[PDB]
Formats: C-alpha cells, structure tokens, sequence
C-alpha cells in the first residue's frame, strides 16, 4: 500500500468556516462585528517545518496573515508575543489555539474537525481578545455559508 | 465474486405548480385568501403537504412575502415565492 | 512533425 | 475522495476531486424523466478490477 505523503504539518492545514466572538467584560459575546461565518486557511510554511504553520484569514475579518508556532504532536498552535503581520504591517497575537480531530459537526450533520484560537490585534483600539472557532470545510455546498 | 454493484436509489423529484398571481395587492383590512397551489411527486398528489413559510399582516401596509416548498420522500425540495402588498386607504 | 493530445473536462 | 472538481462536490464529474467520503447520501449523474440516482457517497475500490 502506497503512502500518499504530506507536508510536515499536514493534519493542521486546511480550509475552515469560522465565526469570531469577543471577550468583552469577562462574558463571551457571540459575533459582535456581525460577521457571519467566514473562510480562513492554515497551511505549511515554505521551510516545511513541523514547528511553524501559516495562519491566513484570507481578508475576511481583520486582513491578517502570520506564522504561528506549531506543536504537531499535540495539535496546537500559538505565537510568542506579538508577531509581524505580513498582509499590511500590523502585529497579531494568537493564543490557546487548537485543532481537534472530528470533534465538531457540520451543517449537514456529519463530523468534522473543530479549530479554535484566541487572537488580538495591536491596532484594535478596544484592546479586545477574540475567539475564532469553526470547522473544516467539506466541499459540499450545503455545508457552505 | 464481484464486489461493487451499484447501490443507488432513483429519487423522484417533486414538481410544484403555483396557482394565482405572483403579486397580489390588498387594501388594508381585506383578508388574504390563499389562491392555492398544486404539487405532485412521481404522479402522486402531495399538495396536502406544501409548507408555506412567512405571514402577511393585512393591517400594516408593507411588502409581505411568502415561500412555498414541497418535499419528496428523500428530502429534496422545489420551491416558489409569492408576495402580497397591503396598501392603505 | 509531432502530434496533439487533448486535455479533458472537469 | 469522490466525484468532484476544485475540491467541491459535483454530480457529473469525470474525475475524483471532491469532498472527503462522508457516507452521506448525495446525488450523481444526469436527471432523467425528472428523477435522479441517489447513493451513499462511499468509495468503491474494486470498481475497475
């Protein structure tokens, strides 16, 4: 049996349908910006390390794209401090980020992979910490938004 | 022994015929009488089943609209949409 | 002098 | 993966670039006499053998 292969960080890359909450006054606030479900991507780095992966909102939220650090064995990813944003010269801080296998459920009612990460922006004049969490895109149009 | 005999089902799609006008217009306080509709599923008459989503307030001028959909045995829909205008007096 | 293939659909 | 292009699902594809196998009932192929074949979205390895 031939092993197909994969990028060093394959199991944590993918397209995702995510929603962005915010922690305002200790209580979580379901979708403040009125964003609806947004699409985002995670993919390996050109260095093909199993220790950093890219994180890309594809311009559907804050317009950010930075390398996070990556703990493949644990399926987690996080920055150390604020890191250079590459989309538009800003800084971003990703914290307590995880990729949880088949833990979620799709609109059609099938399992899929939950993603969850907390994020902050150096030019968020409110100083807010947001909670991004979605699931891996199926490709079925019924599981789209 | 062969292994991969096709496993499909032939799902028979609905057909849903509106009845009446796409656009009706009422004077306020004139009740709205549902012009009707008809919907068949593989020659069977499932018109008993069309669900209508929406509501038209006759006493509050505005464009009220309505979605009509019927479902065949497998969940697959077919839909149309009628819109009512209650103008005042 | 050579020969043409065609691509497919998708 | 099963029938599809660009990674999305598709009823008519001559190829397998579609979503990951759900086991979920999906359509395929053309519509004949206002009906269509509907089958579990599952792989069939032997289908050429």
């Amino acid at each position: 049996d031939t092993e197909p292969g994969g990028t060093a960080v394959e199991k944590m890359a993918g397209d995702w349908w995510v929603t962005v909450n915010a922690f305002i006054d200790g209580k979580e606030v379901e979708d403040p910006f009125g964003a609806g479900h947004l699409q985002m991507s995670t993919y390996n780095t050109a260095s093909n390390s199993e220790t950093e992966m890219w994180l890309d909102d594809l311009g559907n939220f804050w317009e950010y794209k930075l390398k996070v650090n990556v703990n493949y064995a644990a399926r987690t990813f996080s920055t150390t401090g604020f890191v250079d944003n590459v989309t538009y010269e800003s800084k971003v801080k990703i914290t307590d980020g995880k990729v949880l296998e088949k833990a979620a459920t799709t609109p059609s009612g099938m399992p899929a992979d939950s993603i969850v990460y907390m994020v902050q922006f150096d030019d968020d004049e409110d100083g807010l910490t947001y909670k991004v969490s979605g699931f891996r895109r199926t490709g079925f149009p019924a599981d789209d938004f | 022994d062969k292994s991969t005999d096709d496993t499909s089902k032939v799902t028979y799609f609905v057909t849903l015929e509106r009845e009446g006008d796409e656009k009706i217009v009422l004077e306020k306080g004139q009740p709205f009488v549902e012009p009707g509709y008809y919907a068949e599923m593989n020659g069977e008459d499932i018109t008993e089943s069309v669900q209508i989503k929406g509501s038209v307030d006759v006493n509050t001028p505005g464009i009220y609209n309505l979605v009509y959909a019927a479902y065949n045995e497998d969940g697959f829909a077919k839909t149309f949409t009628r819109t009512v205008y209650v103008a005042d007096n | 002098g050579g020969g043409g293939g065609g691509g497919g659909g998708g | 993966f099963g029938m599809g292009w660009n990674g999305n699902h598709t009823e008519l594809e001559n190829g397998s670039w579609g979503p990951r196998f759900d086991g979920s009932m999906q359509l395929w192929g053309n519509v004949y006499n206002n009906s269509q074949k509907l089958k579990p979205y599952v792989a069939m390895p032997d289908n050429i053998k």
